[PDB]
C-alpha cells in the first residue's frame, strides 16, 4: 500500500453517533482545540482559549493521566448515578445525551478522582522509597 | 459491580457562550478592512447528521457583535479624513431657477459664504449646492447647517468607497460554527440538517431601514419571521425566494469642486450642474412586486387566519430615515418614498412604478446625533441596478376579533438587516471533558 | 469534614511538615489601560507556569509531583544531616542558599536525565 | 572536586554535527525555546510563540511521547521515505540535510503516527478489560 | 481677553474681592459670529 491517501472524519463528525464510534474521532478535535482594539479583542480570544486549554491539561494532570486521551481509573463506578446498561449507553446514545444526563454529579466525580490519585501517588511514594 | 469510571479528552459536548469572533475577507484593498486576517481558502463544511440543535435567533451574539464591528469599523476608517469645522458660517442663500421643473422646485439652494484657505491671513467668497434637508434658516436669507448646533463631523474621503465587500466569520480555537441546512427552516426550533463550518458565507453589511438590498435568497419559498407573531410591537422579518429587481437614479450631473479651506485639506463642494435638473427616483416593475406582495400575502395567511382581510400602508411618522426607504447609491446616500410599494389591500380567495428620492449630505443612519459625516459629491449622473430580496414589516394592532390586519414598513434599528442573513449561524463551545464507565482499570508498577 | 491546609499555610512549617501541602498549591499556580495591564499580567502568569511545566517535563516528572532523580545529591552543597534539615529547617532558609547552587543541579539533572534517556534507548534497541 | 566547572553545548551548537552528536543536546534547546503599539506587538509574538510551544507539546502528547524527549514507536520505518543505512545515516549526515531530505513525508509520518497511537490506546483499553 | 468688575450684590465682608464678574466675547456655533457673555470667576485663577 504506497498510492493510497489518508482521511479520517472531520471535525464533530462523531457528534450524533455512538461512543465507541465517536472514541476514535478524538484526535481532530483535540488538535482543532487549540488601530488597537481589533489587536487587544483577537489576543484576549486567544489567550482566553489558551487558560481553557492549561485548565484542562491540569485537570487531567491531577489524575493518572499525564497526556493521554483515554485512560483508566482505580476508582469504583458508583451505579447510582446510571443504572444503566453498558451496552446500550455505548450502542444507542450519543454523547451529548449521555453528557447532559449525568450533568450534575461530574464535578464532584473530578473531586473523588483528584484525591484517590493524591493518596494514590503517596502509595508507590511509601514503597519507591523502600529502595 | 465492575465498571470503574474513565475520562475522554477531545469529546463533541457543546455549550453555549460568549465568543468574539475573527473577521475574514477575500482580499488595493479599501474600506479598511485590512485589519484582519484574509480567509481560508476552500472552507471546510462538515455536515453533522443524527443530531439537531434548538437554533434560535433575536437572542445571538453574532449579529450584536457584527453591529459594533461595523461601527467601530466606520469610526475608524472616519478618523483620518479631514474634520469639516469652518463650515459652521452665515451663509447668504437663495433658491435655483436654471432649468428647474415644478417638483423639484424649492428642493436645492444656492449658498454662497466666506471660507477660510491655506493662508490664515485672507478669506474668499465661494458658492456650493446644498440640499433642503441639509440647511436651515437661522431666523437672500440667511441659511446654516444642520448639524452646526449640533457636533461636528468629518467627511468621506473620496479614496475610500462604499461597496459593501463581503465578509467572513471564523470561530476562534475552541469554538465551531453550526449552521441550519433547513430549507424550510423556522425562527426558533429543532434544525434537523445541521453543519459544522470553519467560516461564514460572503455576508454584505449593506446598509437599509425598509427594503433588505442584496441580500441572501431563501431556499425555496418566501419565509416570515418573528419572535412573537402575534405581538404588534415586534418586527417582522420577510425573506424572499425569488429578487425584485430594482433601478435607482439620480440624472443630476453635478460637477465637484475642490476648494481650500486650510493647509493641504480641501472641501468637495458642489459646483454647477450640467444641462437639466430633474428629482432622482426608483423604478421597481409592477408585475414582479404585484405576485412578490402575493407570495407575501399567501404566507402571512398561514399564520393568522387566511379568511383575513388584508392591507399594507406606508409608514406612520418619525424620523425620517425611518419614516423613508434610506440607503446607498454610489456613494450617494438615496431617502425614498415608499408609499407607492406598499399602498393595496389582498381579499380572501412590461410597466414599472416610480418612487421620488430625496438626497441628503449629512447622514447618521444609527441615530448617534453625537456624530455625522459629509458625503461629497459624485462627478455625472448616478445609476444603481440592484435587487430586493426582503421586507422589515411591522404589525399596527389595535383591532379586534382578527380584523382589518394591516403592514407598514418600519424598523429603524440596524440589527434586523443583519439578523435576516445570520439566523443560520450559531456559536458553541466544545467542552473535551467527558466521562464514561469501562471495564478497565490502572495496573501498579 | 476534612480540613487540610490553606494557601502556602505551610511556609513556617518544616520540610516534613510541608511535604504533604503541595498539591493545592500546585493548582495554585493557575479604561482600556487596565484591560492591557491585566492582559499582560495574565500572559506573564501562563508563560511562568509553562516554563515551570517545561522544566518539569525535561526531567523525569513531566506528570508527577514527587520524584527522584539518580544524581548522587553532592554533600558539599548541604554538609548537614538528613533528618536535621528535614525536622529542624524551613523552605526558606534552604532557599537563602541553594539559590546559587541551582543552575549547576538543573544542568546536571538535565544531562542525566538525556543519558538515562540514551540508556533506556539502547536497552528497547537490544530487547 | 571542589574548584570543577560545568560547560555544555551552546544554543544550536550542534547544528552541523551528526545526528547521534545532536541527540545529546537536546535539553538545552528544550529549555532555551521558551505607547501601545510596542507593548500589543511584543505581546502577540509571546503569545504567538507560547502557542507554538503548545502545539508542539499536544502533537507529542496525542502520541505515546506526553513529556519524554526520546520515545519509539511500534509502527515500522518503510523505505520509501528513506532507504539509508543506521551506520552512516546516524554518523555522516546532520539533522538539517536529513530534515530536507524527508521534508514531503512529514504530514504522512505524523498522521500514521496519530492514528497508531489511536488504535494502540484502543488495543491497551481491550485488553485491560480481560 | 476678559473685562471683570468687583462684585457688590450682598457679599460679605471678608471676600471683598474675592469673586469677580467678568465679561468676554466668546465664539458661537457659527464660525462668523460672537457673543458677549458674563460669567463669575475667583480671584485665585484670575490674572491681571
Ligand atoms: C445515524 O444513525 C443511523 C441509524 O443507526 C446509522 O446507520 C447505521 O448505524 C449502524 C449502527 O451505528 C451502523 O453499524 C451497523 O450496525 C448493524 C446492526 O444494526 C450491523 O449489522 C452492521 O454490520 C453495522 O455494524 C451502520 O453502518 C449504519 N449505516 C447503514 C446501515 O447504512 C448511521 O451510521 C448514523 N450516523 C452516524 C454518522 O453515525
Ligand atoms: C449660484 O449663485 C452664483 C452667484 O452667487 C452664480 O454665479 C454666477 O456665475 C456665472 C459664471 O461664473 C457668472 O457669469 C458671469 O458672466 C459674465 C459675462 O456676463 C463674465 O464676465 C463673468 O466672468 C461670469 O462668467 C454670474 O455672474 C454669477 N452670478 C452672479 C449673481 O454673480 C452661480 O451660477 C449660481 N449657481 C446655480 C447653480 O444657480
Ligand atoms: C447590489 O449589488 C449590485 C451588483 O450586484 C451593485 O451594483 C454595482 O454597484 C457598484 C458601486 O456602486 C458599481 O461599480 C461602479 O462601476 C462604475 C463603472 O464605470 C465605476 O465607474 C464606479 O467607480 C463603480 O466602481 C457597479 O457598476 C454596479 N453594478 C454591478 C453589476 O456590479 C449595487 O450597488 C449593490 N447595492 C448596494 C446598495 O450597494
Ligand atoms: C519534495 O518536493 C519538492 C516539491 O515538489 C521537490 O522539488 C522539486 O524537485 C524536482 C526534481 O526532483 C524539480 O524538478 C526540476 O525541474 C527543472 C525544470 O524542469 C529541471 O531542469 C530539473 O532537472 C528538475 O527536474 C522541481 O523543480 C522541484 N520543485 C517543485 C516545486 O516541484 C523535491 O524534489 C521533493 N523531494 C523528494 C525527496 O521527493
Ligand atoms: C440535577 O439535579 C436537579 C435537582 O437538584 C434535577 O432537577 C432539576 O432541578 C432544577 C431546579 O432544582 C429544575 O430547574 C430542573 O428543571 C430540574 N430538571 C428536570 C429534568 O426536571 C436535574 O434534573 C439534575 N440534572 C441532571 C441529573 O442532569
Ligand atoms: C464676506 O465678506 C464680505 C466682506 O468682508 C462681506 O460683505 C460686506 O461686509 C461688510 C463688512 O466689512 C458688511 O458691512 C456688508 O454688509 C457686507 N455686505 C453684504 C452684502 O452682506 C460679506 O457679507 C461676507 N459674507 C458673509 C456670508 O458673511
Ligand atoms: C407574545 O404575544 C402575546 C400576545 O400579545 C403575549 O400574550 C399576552 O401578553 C400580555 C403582555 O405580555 C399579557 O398581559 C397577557 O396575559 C398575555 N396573554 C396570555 C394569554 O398569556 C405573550 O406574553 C407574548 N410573549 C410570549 C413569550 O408568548
Ligand atoms: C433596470 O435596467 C435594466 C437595464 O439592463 C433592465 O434590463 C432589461 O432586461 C430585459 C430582459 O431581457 C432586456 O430585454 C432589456 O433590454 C434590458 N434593458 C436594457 C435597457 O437593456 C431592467 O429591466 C430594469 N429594471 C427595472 C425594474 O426597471
Ligand atoms: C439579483 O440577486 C441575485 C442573488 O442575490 C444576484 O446573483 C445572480 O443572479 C442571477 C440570476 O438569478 C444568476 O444567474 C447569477 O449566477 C447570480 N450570481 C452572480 C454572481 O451574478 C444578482 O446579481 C442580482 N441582480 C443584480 C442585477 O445585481
Ligand atoms: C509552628 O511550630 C510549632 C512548633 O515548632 C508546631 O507545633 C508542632 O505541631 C505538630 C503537629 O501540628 C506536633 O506534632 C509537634 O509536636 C508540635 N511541636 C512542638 C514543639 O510541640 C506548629 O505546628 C507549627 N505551625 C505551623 C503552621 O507550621
Ligand atoms: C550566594 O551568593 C551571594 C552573593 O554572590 C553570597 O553573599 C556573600 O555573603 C558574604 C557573607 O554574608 C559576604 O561577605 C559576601 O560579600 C557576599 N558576596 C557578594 C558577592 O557580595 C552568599 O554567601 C552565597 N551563598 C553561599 C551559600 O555561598
Ligand atoms: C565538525 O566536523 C569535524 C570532522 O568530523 C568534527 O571533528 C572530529 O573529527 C574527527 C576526525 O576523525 C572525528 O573522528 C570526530 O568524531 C569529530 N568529532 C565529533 C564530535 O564528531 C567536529 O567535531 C565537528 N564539529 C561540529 C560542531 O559539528
Ligand atoms: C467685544 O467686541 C466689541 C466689538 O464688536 C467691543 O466693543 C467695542 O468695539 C469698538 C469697535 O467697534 C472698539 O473700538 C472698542 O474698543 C470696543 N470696546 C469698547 C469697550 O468700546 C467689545 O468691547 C468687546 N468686548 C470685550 C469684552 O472685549
Ligand atoms: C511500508 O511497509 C510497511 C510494511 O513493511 C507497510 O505496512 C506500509 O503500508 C508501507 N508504507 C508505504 C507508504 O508503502
Ligand atoms: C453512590 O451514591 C449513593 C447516593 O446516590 C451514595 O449513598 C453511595 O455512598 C455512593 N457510593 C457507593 C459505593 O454506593
Ligand atoms: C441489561 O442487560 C442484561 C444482560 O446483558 C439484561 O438481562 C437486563 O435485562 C438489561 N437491563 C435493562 C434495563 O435493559
Ligand atoms: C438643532 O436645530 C434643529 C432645528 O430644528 C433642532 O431640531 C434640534 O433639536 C437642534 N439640536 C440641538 C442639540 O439644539
Ligand atoms: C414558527 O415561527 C412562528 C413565528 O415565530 C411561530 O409562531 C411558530 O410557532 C413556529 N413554529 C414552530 C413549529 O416552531
Ligand atoms: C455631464 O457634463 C459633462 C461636462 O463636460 C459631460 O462631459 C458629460 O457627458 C455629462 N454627462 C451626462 C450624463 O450628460
Ligand atoms: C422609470 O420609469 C419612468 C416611467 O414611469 C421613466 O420615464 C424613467 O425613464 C424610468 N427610469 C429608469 C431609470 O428606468
Ligand atoms: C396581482 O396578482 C394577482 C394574482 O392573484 C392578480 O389577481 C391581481 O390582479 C394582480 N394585481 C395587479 C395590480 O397586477
Ligand atoms: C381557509 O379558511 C377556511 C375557513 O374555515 C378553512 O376551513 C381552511 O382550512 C383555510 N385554508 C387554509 C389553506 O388555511
Ligand atoms: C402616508 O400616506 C398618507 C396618505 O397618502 C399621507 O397623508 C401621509 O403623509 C403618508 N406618510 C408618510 C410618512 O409618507
Ligand atoms: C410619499 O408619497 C405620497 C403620495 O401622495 C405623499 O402623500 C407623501 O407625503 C410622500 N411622503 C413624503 C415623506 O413626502
Ligand atoms: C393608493 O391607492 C388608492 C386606491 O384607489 C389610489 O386612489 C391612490 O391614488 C394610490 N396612491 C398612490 C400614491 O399610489
Ligand atoms: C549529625 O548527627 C550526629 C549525631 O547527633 C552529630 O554528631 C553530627 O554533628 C550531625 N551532623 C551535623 C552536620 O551536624
Ligand atoms: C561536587 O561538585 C563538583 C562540581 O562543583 C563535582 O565536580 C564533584 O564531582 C561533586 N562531588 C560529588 C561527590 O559528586
Ligand atoms: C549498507 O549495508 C550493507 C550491508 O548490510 C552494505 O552492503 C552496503 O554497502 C551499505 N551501504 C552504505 C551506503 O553504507
Ligand atoms: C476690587 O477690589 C480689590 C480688593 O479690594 C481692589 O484692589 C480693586 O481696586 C477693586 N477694583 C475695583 C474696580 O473696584
Amino acid at each position: 500500500a504506497v498510492g493510497i491517501g489518508a482521511v479520517f472524519l472531520g471535525f464533530l463528525g462523531a457528534a450524533g453517533s455512538t461512543m465507541g464510534a465517536a472514541s476514535m474521532t478524538l484526535t481532530v478535535q483535540a488538535r482543532n482545540l487549540l488601530l488597537t482594539v481589533w489587536g487587544i479583542k483577537q489576543l484576549q480570544a486567544r489567550v482566553l482559549a489558551v487558560e481553557r486549554y492549561l485548565r484542562d491539561q491540569q485537570l487531567l494532570g491531577i489524575w493518572g493521566c499525564s497526556g493521554k486521551l483515554i485512560c483508566c481509573t482505580n476508582v469504583p463506578w458508583n451505579s447510582s448515578w446510571s443504572n444503566r446498561n453498558l451496552s446500550e449507553i455505548w450502542d444507542n446514545m450519543t454523547w451529548l445525551q449521555w453528557d447532559k444526563e449525568i450533568s450534575n454529579y461530574t464535578q464532584i466525580i473530578y473531586g473523588l478522582l483528584e484525591e484517590s490519585q493524591n493518596q494514590q501517588e503517596k502509595n508507590e511514594q511509601d514503597l519507591l522509597a523502600l529502595d | 459491580e465492575n465498571l470503574w469510571v474513565t475520562v475522554y479528552y477531545g469529546v463533541p459536548v457543546w455549550k453555549d457562550a460568549e465568543t468574539t469572533l475573527f473577521c475574514a475577507s477575500d482580499a488595493h484593498n479599501v474600506w479598511a478592512t485590512h485589519a484582519c486576517v484574509p480567509t481560508d481558502p476552500n472552507p471546510q463544511e462538515i455536515h453533522l447528521e443524527n443530531v439537531t440543535e434548538e437554533f434560535n435567533m433575536w437572542k445571538n451574539n453574532m449579529v450584536e457583535q457584527m453591529h459594533t464591528d461595523i461601527i467601530s469599523l466606520w469610526d475608524q476608517s472616519l478618523k483620518p479624513c479631514v474634520k469639516l469645522t469652518p463650515l459652521c458660517v452665515t451663509l447668504q442663500c437663495t433658491n435655483v431657477t436654471n432649468n428647474i421643473t415644478d417638483d423639484m422646485r424649492g428642493e436645492l439652494k444656492n449658498c454662497s459664504f466666506n471660507m477660510t484657505t491655506e493662508l490664515r491671513d485672507k478669506k474668499q467668497k465661494v458658492y456650493s449646492l446644498f440640499y433642503r434637508l441639509d440647511v436651515v434658516q437661522i431666523n437672500n436669507k440667511e441659511y446654516r447647517l444642520i448639524n452646526c448646533n449640533t457636533s461636528a463631523c468629518t467627511q468621506a474621503c473620496p479614496k475610500v468607497s462604499f461597496e459593501p465587500i463581503p465578509i467572513h466569520y471564523c470561530a476562534p480555537a475552541g469554538f465551531a460554527i453550526l449552521k441550519c441546512k433547513d430549507k424550510k427552516f423556522n425562527g426558533t426550533g429543532p434544525c434537523p440538517s445541521v453543519s459544522t463550518v470553519q467560516c461564514t458565507h460572503g455576508i454584505k453589511p449593506v446598509v437599509s431601514t425598509q427594503l433588505l438590498l442584496n441580500g441572501s435568497l431563501a431556499e425555496e419559498e418566501v419565509m416570515i419571521r418573528s419572535e412573537n407573531i402575534t405581538n404588534n410591537a415586534k418586527n417582522i422579518l420577510v425573506q424572499f425566494n425569488t429578487p425584485v429587481q430594482i433601478n435607482c437614479t439620480r440624472p443630476n450631473n453635478n460637477t465637484r469642486k475642490s476648494i481650500r479651506i486650510g493647509p493641504g485639506q480641501a472641501f468637495y463642494a458642489t459646483g454647477d450642474i450640467i444641462g437639466d435638473i430633474r428629482q432622482a427616483h426608483c423604478n421597481v416593475s409592477k408585475a414582479t412586486w404585484n405576485e412578490t406582495l402575493g407570495k407575501v400575502v399567501k404566507q402571512l395567511r398561514k399564520h393568522f387566519g387566511n379568511n383575513t382581510i388584508i392591507r399594507f400602508a406606508n409608514s406612520s411618522g418619525g424620523d425620517l430615515e425611518v419614516t423613508t426607504h434610506s440607503f446607498n447609491c454610489g456613494g450617494e446616500f438615496f431617502y425614498c418614498n415608499t408609499s407607492g410599494l406598499f399602498n393595496s389591500t389582498w381579499i380572501s380567495n412590461n410597466d414599472s412604478i416610480t418612487l421620488p428620492c430625496r438626497i441628503k449630505q449629512i447622514i447618521n443612519m444609527w441615530q448617534r446625533i453625537g456624530q455625522c459625516m459629509y458625503a461629497p459629491p459624485i462627478q455625472g449622473v448616478i445609476r444603481c441596478v440592484s435587487n430586493i430580496t426582503g421586507l422589515i414589516l411591522t404589525r399596527d394592532g389595535g383591532s379586534t376579533n382578527s380584523t382589518t390586519e394591516t403592514f407598514r414598513p418600519g424598523g429603524g434599528d440596524m440589527r434586523d438587516n443583519w439578523r435576516s442573513e445570520l439566523y443560520k449561524y450559531k456559536v458553541v463551545k466544545i467542552e473535551p471533558l467527558g466521562v464514561a464507565p469501562t471495564r478497565c482499570k490502572r495496573r501498579v508498577v
